[PDB]
């Protein structure tokens, strides 16, 4: 932040930041003719979507008044897009002005006063920002001259004409150095040690703690050939310092990192054992040469921003000292942010089970060149590019698409296809491919690229979409301005990049796949969207447009566009560590992966089997398990997380937090700076009761046993299933076994997961004589569906197949005392009498648990454990470092509320939340955070996210449920209950067409009973959570009036589907926002009218609602909304058709 | 709780030692996540392919501006007359400031 | 900032065509006729909405985002519209174009345009199906092979010649050696269309002289007809290449030969002028 | 209403329509209609802008009905239809009277007797002339224009403003 005097003698301070939207409003406002003489007929809205760069500076009291937008090309037509440098140059053969190293300016305004100020500053800041822009070119038409303003920051050069007219343009220029140097460099005197020292010091004491409070000075006299030492100075004094030395342990290199791209850190030796004869994983290529490299191993510099520039400058003076040295290595520390100098580097890449206390980065002699340059495809470059891409995977395919397009002006099918070639030193190494994009709707409809475009702006003309981008690494940093040119070059403002599910088909890499190279860094991942279901059969043409309506082979959507091209988009390299995914862990790998703000590299996920989804399922393979519909293969697909998580498969087996590190079974260690685990529970063992119904014992006698775990040896018959995994191993074991056929088989536990695999069984075609079904009696006596008249339509379903039933029973053990592997015949108990049953195989869904192992591995961690996992409710364990969440997770008996846990709510808000938190340890873009107050230790937050379980159903039903977070409490216990709610329910449950609904005596809606045998519409019910039956078109009325004649078809109707849409809940968002905001100097907000009158605050002898609906409409707050929803009509109209605003007519 | 500061340096590139994590390949085998696929070896093309273009004046001859200090500090003075006397040996004991500190101090004092 | 607009532009922009019609996103175009209710309900253009007028004031139809909508148009009958056209002049990102002959020409020379279908749905839009285009004004037409099939498109320009450069059967003229035109060969670059481009300008001349009404085709309006475009247009006005190439950009702007073929038509232009008068090193070729 | 311009002229329950009503649509279209859940719920008449109805049935807030009669009272078929054709080629007026009551020279779609002023052609709304492909409305200001097809429609099937031979 800097200081400003107007020559009133008032003073302000001010900072700078980048634009953001709501700027927009106050800058335009400051907008002026005489600016309109510069700049006029710019609306900003344009060019700032057109922008390169958006710049606003602001003071300590958000009065915003400075702006500028810059491009890579003139103003006023002067030259082109298509090319400027030779025209340029024309005026002055002097000036290096490229886009390698050239901005122009396009608009600025500020408040005259401090005007004057701003803009210095913003100058300093963009040549602050962009270290190549050593000019500004700033022009008008000749008749003005700039005036006092921009005198005193630029200076005028020879005039262009217009293009077209007798109609000239003077121009004006201004220079970096004069408002921001570069540095100078000089190899290190003793003197200069003293300036630094300081430095040092503020940045770590721990060196001196070794060394002595001269150890810098030392260092400066020890220098030789094998260690050079050398600092920059300004004012005539040092500050920064940087040490390189000769000596690179090569063994260690080439056993850590795949140096396959870089055999040129050795030389060449004619052996050239680059490559073997999963031992590719093992082997090792063997150089020969000798050691080029050399590192850099101490760097230091600071006014600070003056680092940013100059620490780049340094690499040229460096190699200067080494003639024999053309790459430079530098070895980073885990949890150091990549500050300047280190961006420039490529991060190397660690070998297949390295684990380095280190990060490594690569740069190179030939980066402080600068003629690097972009031209598009002619011949010569054939040969070029085949002598570059000769290691490259679709090498071929790449070259002959080169090739294509020298001959044809075009791509095979006729439409746009674009090739790049960098050109450097008059020799080639770059290449990009991209094509022209027309499913830009499809697009938009897929995904939300709408966060980093006003796509109405923009045409669908003006979309580039990449295929092959191929780089000398080195180069790579450059690449980012690579971008910027190639959007230049086409005339396109978006690049976008498709991921491709990389289970692919069965076998095939489906051509639709990419065969992407570097650039996924530079892009952004969008967050992905939720279609609505479309009753298409009831809106014909009314359709949303068939182009959105279809599917397609689902990936993820990559993004980069003009406006982002210049974010360093800083990386964090924290090795962050999340553990397990059941029922939960993904939605922490979600928000890390969607915040385009940061971009993670050392995130790895941990799991028994890594990634969710794998596997191409068919749906019967689904049918085993009951879902909670939050995630399904295309959402794992979409997701796309593997594109940045790095997976590891099995469990982990023990935790050691002194090292902060975790076991993988076999002494496979990974390490962790922040560890957040996520197991979910799983299920375990159904241990045998031991005693026995050949026992005879009372039935307590046996309930405590049965609490027991068990501890013998596991039948190969009998089946634990968590996962889909398990699922297809147990469904490809039964295939080839005979037991399909003919067998008799338990599924054990009440759980819906009986019922379901129950369902599975029977789809497999299992006769239903075949299949016997035990549940125990219950700890609380809630079923696992408090729906007696669905509960009873389940019961008659399996009395139709014969599934054999049992209640009040107790697992009496299989094979008695005899040998357990197989089961064959078993035992239950009764209140009654004895029972035997025959069991070819046996499924368990008896108890979800903790694993024994992982719950052993956290007993050893010490982290406290009271039978489940202890946080506060800020998900700190015992360890600061640690964290926890998700059904595994327990507070604290001081919150007394032992009940109340992460298992009642939603799995995905527990995980958005968590990540929330977490990023504010990691984001440096919001504020850094204090540690919970106290006050906060004295409750759990009411979260809201409500939590589904859905299943197929024994007879091929559907079935869904959806609940608010609560205690278990019967239905007919809060049915007779007066004090709780209305219901609202359409049903037959036996005949497969039900409905049920509660809703509060708030009136709004807070549960979801749903009993089927047709494939619902969840996506579209789950908004209906929490809907007051008015947003329900008064619903209530509805169900008492005989109106409805049943729920299902009556959704159908097209004013739900905005209920259904997204956006739309954002939009009450903004309409409650617009109520909160006070229209009439004698009014409340309607919200406070309402507080009055609903708090007796008021008293009425109508009912309140009377009194508020008129008050409201006889109100202008009515109109406010009205153009609000009209308004966002218009917007998601391009969604949704059947919207009514000035639009339709 | 955690921090992200250091004096932002390297050292395992030091041929001293191979030794004290004895077997660095020692982790889990990795699945690494597909963009430093998409960084490595199959994906990219390697650095002796790439041209090793002629001449360091041609970098040289690509610098543009003129640096910081270099001529305006520029007098007809001598330098080391500035120097003061001081009784400070050359070699001193290691944990004293060398010679030349003193005089730079001594000097700026002065000025 | 107000423009005027020929009524070919009018049927090239309005059945402009990529993949998309164009008319399926609105920021491409908006049209307001000032006029009376009843013309629009007798018909409007073919996306034109209905302006409505109040106390002799305009109501502003935000239908679509105007700051921003890049081709924006207005007709009259003839040519209230021109105040419309200087109250536009604030409004779009590029200046804002009067359409010269706002109705009477233009939907003279092409009724179908006319319609009492006011709004088109967008599964409607994006349904929609482009007539040919127009490369010589009024006189000789553009058009992709299932076009020049379409029996309605055929018809209403009453036409009958074809002109094409593929291998691929269409259904009239067959055998109609004087109203018919049609060569075979692959857009392969060593397909030496250079002597075929002289018949292929005497023949559409011919039915200059004739009066004749002639659609070109290269199966999907990409590249040898483009080629074939720019030998007859050098020829017909012993104009430059980079006039011809410049006048074919806008024609339709995805038409575009090879590289090979430029070669041919950097020759043609060679032989009729007597030497190479535009440069091909530049990559808007 | 206001945001296309709709009308209704009937009784609300819980702010939304519940109805048997006369209806104003931004068409400038008038209806006479019945209404359910803020719907039209109804058998119902549409009146044209210009006038003429058209009928529409609701079954759950869509239409099923066949009727149209024009803005002079001819009742109309939209199939087979039966009319000024092979049977009689008799106008409206012609038909219900016979020869119209006095026999003036409207044995013809309008009259009294005149040339058709401009040139052009009678197509019954607007003067056209094959001569300038424009197509005029009775106030001799303007119609939609027409190239080849519909020129070579009028120029054969209609009646020219030729001279009266």
């Amino acid at each position: 932040m800097s200081i400003l005097t107007s020559p009133r003698g008032k003073v302000e301070v001010v900072h700078c930041r980048r634009t953001e939207s709501q700027d927009i409003f106050c800058i335009k406002n400051l907008v002026r003719k005489f600016t309109q003489k510069l700049f006029g007929r710019l609306n900003i809205i344009y060019l700032l979507e057109k922008a390169n760069l958006a710049v606003t500076v602001c003071n300590d009291k958000e009065e915003i008044m400075a702006h500028s937008i810059f491009l890579d090309y003139p103003n006023w037509n002067v030259a082109k897009q298509d090319n400027w440098i030779p025209l340029f140059r024309e005026l002055d053969k002097e000036i290096p002005c490229t886009p390698l190293n050239t901005l122009f300016m396009h608009f600025f305004v500020a408040v005259d006063e401090y005007a004057t100020g701003c803009l210095k500053e913003i100058i300093r800041t963009v040549f602050k920002a962009v270290p190549e822009l050593y000019f500004i070119f700033l022009i008008v038409p000749t008749y003005l001259s700039l005036g006092s303003t921009l005198i005193t920051v630029f200076d005028q050069v020879g005039n262009i004409p217009c293009l077209n007219y007798n109609e000239d343009f003077a121009v004006h220029i201004c220079h970096r150095h004069n408002h921001y140097p570069q540095l100078h460099i000089r190899k290190a005197r003793v003197e200069d040690h003293d300036d630094l020292m300081p430095i040092f010091m503020h940045y770590d004491n721990t060196l001196k703690e070794i060394y002595g409070e001269y150890f810098l000075a030392e260092l400066i006299e020890a220098q030789d050939k094998d260690h050079h030492a050398v600092v920059c100075e300004v004012e005539g004094k040092a500050v920064g310092f940087m040490s390189v030395c000769t000596s690179v342990n090569l063994p260690l290199l080439h056993e850590c990192f795949d140096l396959g791209p870089f055999h040129g850190f050795c030389t060449p030796h004619p052996d050239d054992i680059l490559k073997p004869s999963v031992e590719s994983s093992h082997f090792r290529p063997l150089y020969l040469g000798d050691p080029i490299a050399f590192c850099i191993q101490l760097f230091c510099i600071d006014v600070l921003i003056s680092n940013v520039s100059l620490s780049l400058d340094f690499m040229s003076f460096v190699f200067s000292l080494f003639p024999g040295k053309n790459f430079c290595l530098i070895s980073v520390p885990h949890l150091t942010p990549e500050f300047v100098l280190i961006q420039n580097f490529v991060k190397v890449v660690p070998f297949n089970n390295c684990t380095l206390d280190h990060d490594l980065y690569v740069f190179h002699r030939a980066g402080l060149l600068r003629s690097i340059t972009i031209r598009l495809a002619k011949f010569l470059d054939t040969a070029g590019v085949e002598k570059l891409v000769s290691t490259l995977l679709l090498s071929t395919k790449i070259l002959d698409d080169l090739a294509q397009y020298n001959e044809a002006g075009r791509d095979p099918d006729g439409t746009a296809l674009q090739v790049f070639v960098a050109e450097v030193a008059d020799q080639i190494v770059g290449i990009a491919v991209i094509r022209k994009e027309m499913d830009i709707e499809y697009i938009r409809s897929h995904y939300n690229i709408e966060d980093f475009i006003y796509f109405s702006h923009h045409q669908q003309e003006e979309h580039g979409r990449l295929n092959h981008f191929a780089l000398n690494p080195i180069f790579r940093h450059y690449t980012k301005f690579f971008l910027k040119e190639i959007l230049r070059l086409g005339y396109k403002s978006c690049l976008y990049y498709p991921v491709y599910p990389q289970t692919r088909e069965g076998k095939l890499q489906s051509s639709y796949s990419h065969s992407l190279t570097s650039a996924l860094h530079y892009l952004v991942p969008v967050r992905p969207r939720r279609q609505i279901v479309y009753p298409l059969e009831k809106l014909g043409i009314n359709a949303p447009s068939k182009e959105v309506s279809k599917d397609q082979v689902s990936f993820a959507l990559n993004h980069t566009n003009r406006k982002l091209t210049l974010e360093p988009k800083v990386t964090v390299n924290a090795r962050i560590v999340v553990v397990g995914a059941s029922s939960v862990g993904i939605s922490f790998l979600e928000t890390l992966v969607f915040c385009s703000h940061l971009k993670f590299n050392n995130l790895t996920l941990i799991s028994t089997h890594g990634l969710p989804g794998k596997r191409l399922l068919h749906n019967e393979q689904r049918k085993f398990l009951a879902s909670d519909h939050c995630f399904n293969d295309k959402d794992y697909a979409l997701m796309s997380l593997c594109s940045w998580v790095n997976v590891v498969v099995g469990r982990m087996t023990a935790i050691d937090r002194a090292a902060k590190q975790v076991v993988v079974s076999k002494s496979e260690i990974v390490f962790y700076d922040h560890l957040i685990l996520c197991t979910g529970l799983q299920y375990q063992v159904p241990c045998p009761t031991g005693a026995d119904t050949e026992q005879h014992l009372t039935n307590r006698e046996v309930l405590e046993l049965s609490k027991q775990r068990y501890t013998g040896t596991v039948p190969s018959n009998l089946f634990i299933l968590n996962d889909e995994e398990d699922c297809v191993r147990m469904l490809c074991w039964l295939r080839n076994s005979s037991i399909l056929t003919e067998g008799k088989v338990i599924v054990y536990g009440n759980t819906l997961d009986a019922y379901t695999t129950v369902e599975t069984l029977l789809n497999i075609g299992m006769k239903g004589s075949g299949i016997y079904f035990v549940h125990p009696p219950t700890e609380s006596n809630i079923t696992c569906i408090n729906n007696n008249d669905v509960e009873s339509a389940v019961e008659d379903a399996l009395s139709a197949a014969g599934v054999t039933v049992f209640h009040d029973a107790l697992l009496a053990q299989w094979n008695h005392g005899q040998h357990p592997d197989p089961i064959y015949n078993a035992c239950f108990t009764t209140s009654t009498k004895p029972i035997r049953l025959e069991c070819s195989a046996f499924f368990s869904f008896y108890k979800k648990n903790v694993d024994y192992e992982t719950f052993k591995a956290f007993n050893d961690a010490c982290l406290v454990y009271d039978g489940r996992l202890v946080i506060d409710t800020t998900f700190h364990t015992n360890d600061i470092a640690i964290r926890a969440a998700g059904s595994l997770t327990k507070f604290s008996n001081r919150y007394y509320s032992n009940e109340w846990t992460h298992s009642n709510f939603s799995s995905k808000e527990i995980g958005f939340q968590l990540a929330a938190a977490m990023l504010s340890l990691f984001d440096p873009t919001l504020e850094p955070v204090t540690e919970p107050p106290a006050d906060l230790d004295r409750l759990i937050p009411m979260y809201k996210g409500a939590k589904i379980q859905g299943g197929i159903l024994p007879g091929s039903y559907h079935y869904l449920h959806i609940s608010k977070p609560a205690i278990p409490t019967p239905l007919n216990l809060q049915r007779s209950q007066p004090d709780f709610g209305s219901d609202v329910v359409t049903g037959n449950a036996k005949k497969g067409t039900y409905f049920r609904l509660y809703i509060n005596n708030y009136k709004l809606v807070e549960a979801i009973t749903c009993f089927s045998k047709e494939p619902f519409p969840s996506s579209n019910y789950i908004r209906l959570f929490g809907q007051h039956e008015q947003v329900l078109n008064n619903l209530c009325t509805r169900f008492d009036d005989k109106l409805i004649p049943d729920l299902y078809s009556y959704f159908t109707e097209p004013w739900c589907m905005a209920l259904f849409h997204d956006r739309f809940i954002d939009l009450k968002k903004e309409l409650r926002q617009i109520l909160i905001s006070k229209q009439e100097e004698d009014k409340p907000t309607m919200e406070e009218i309402a507080y009055r009158l609903e708090e007796e605050e008021i008293n009425l002898n109508e009912k309140p609602q009377k009194y508020l609906q008129r008050v409201f409409e006889d109100s202008i707050y009515k109109s406010l909304l009205e153009k609000s929803i009209l308004d966002y009509l218009h917007y998601n109209q391009y969604h949704l058709p059947m919207y009514a605003w000035p639009g339709i007519i | 709780p955690l921090m992200k500061q250091r004096g932002f340096y390297s050292d395992i590139l030091s041929p001293g030692t191979l030794d004290k994590l004895g077997n660095v390949c020692c982790g889990p085998y990795m699945s690494q996540n597909l963009i430093r696929q998409a960084d490595l070896d199959k994906f990219t093309p390697k650095v002796d392919s790439f041209v090793i273009p002629e001449d360091f004046q041609e970098r040289v001859e690509q610098q543009i501006i003129g640096a910081t200090t270099r001529l305006l500090t520029q007098t007809d003075f001598p330098l080391q007359s500035y120097e003061p006397k001081v009784q400070v040996p050359f070699q001193v004991l290691p944990g004293q400031c060398p010679r030349k500190i003193e005089i730079e101090r001594r000097k700026q004092q002065y000025l | 900032d107000l423009l005027f607009c020929e009524p070919t532009e009018l049927y090239n922009i309005l059945n402009q065509v990529s993949k998309l019609s164009r008319l399926a996103e609105p920021n491409y175009l908006c049209l307001l006729d000032v006029r009376s209710k009843r013309q629009y309900d007798e018909s409007h253009v073919i996306t034109a909405l209905r302006v409505k007028k109040r106390d002799h004031q305009y109501l502003i139809p935000e239908s679509v985002d105007l700051e921003c909508v890049r081709y924006c148009i207005v007709y009259d009958s003839n040519t209230p519209a021109v105040e419309f056209g200087q109250i536009l002049i604030h409004f779009t990102r590029q200046p804002v174009y009067v359409l010269r002959g706002g109705y009477e020409c233009f939907s003279g020379m092409y009724h179908f345009f006319r319609t009492q279908k006011i709004i088109w749905m967008p599964q409607e839009l994006d349904a929609f199906q482009p007539y040919p285009v127009e490369i010589l004004p009024g006189r000789v037409y553009l058009g992709k092979i299932s076009q020049a099939c379409n029996a309605k498109m055929h018809k209403d320009l009453k036409i009958k010649a074809h002109v094409n450069i593929s291998m691929e059967t269409t259904p009239y003229f067959i055998g109609n050696a004087d109203k018919l035109l049609h060569i075979k060969l692959e857009d392969s670059p060593d397909t030496l269309l250079f002597d075929y481009f002289r018949h292929i300008c005497h023949f559409i001349e011919l039915h200059l002289r004739l009066h004749s009404v002639v659609l070109v085709f290269s199966t999907r309006g990409i590249s040898r007809s483009v080629a074939a475009v720019v030998a007859l247009l050098m020829h017909y006005n012993e104009e430059t290449l980079k006039r011809s190439w410049a006048q074919v950009k806008k024609c339709k702007t995805n038409m575009r030969p090879n590289r090979a073929f430029v070669a041919q038509l950097l020759e043609w232009e060679k032989v009729l002028h007597g030497e190479y008068l535009t440069d091909i090193s530049e990559p808007i070729y | 209403m206001q945001y296309t311009g709709s009308q209704y002229f009937g009784e609300y329950i819980n702010g939304r329509m519940e109805g048997s009503a006369e209806y104003i649509l931004p068409t400038d279209t008038r209806y006479i209609g019945e209404m359910k859940d803020g719907m039209f719920h109804g058998e119902g008449t549409l009146f044209f802008p210009s006038g003429s109805r058209f009928d529409a049935i609701w079954k759950k807030g869509l239409v099923v009905k066949g009727k149209y009669t024009f803005n002079d009272g001819l009742q109309y078929e939209d199939k087979h239809w039966h009319y000024c054709d092979s049977y009689d080629r008799r106008f409206y007026t012609e038909i219900c009277y016979g020869l119209k009551p006095s026999g003036i020279s409207q044995l013809t779609n309008m009259d009294p007797p005149r040339r058709i002023p401009l040139g052009y052609y009678d197509c019954g709304d607007g003067f056209y002339n094959p001569t300038t492909r424009v197509i005029k409305d009775y106030r001799n200001r303007f119609l939609r224009n027409a190239d080849d097809d519909e020129h070579e429609w009028i120029v054969r099937t209609c009646r020219k403003g030729w001279l009266p031979m």
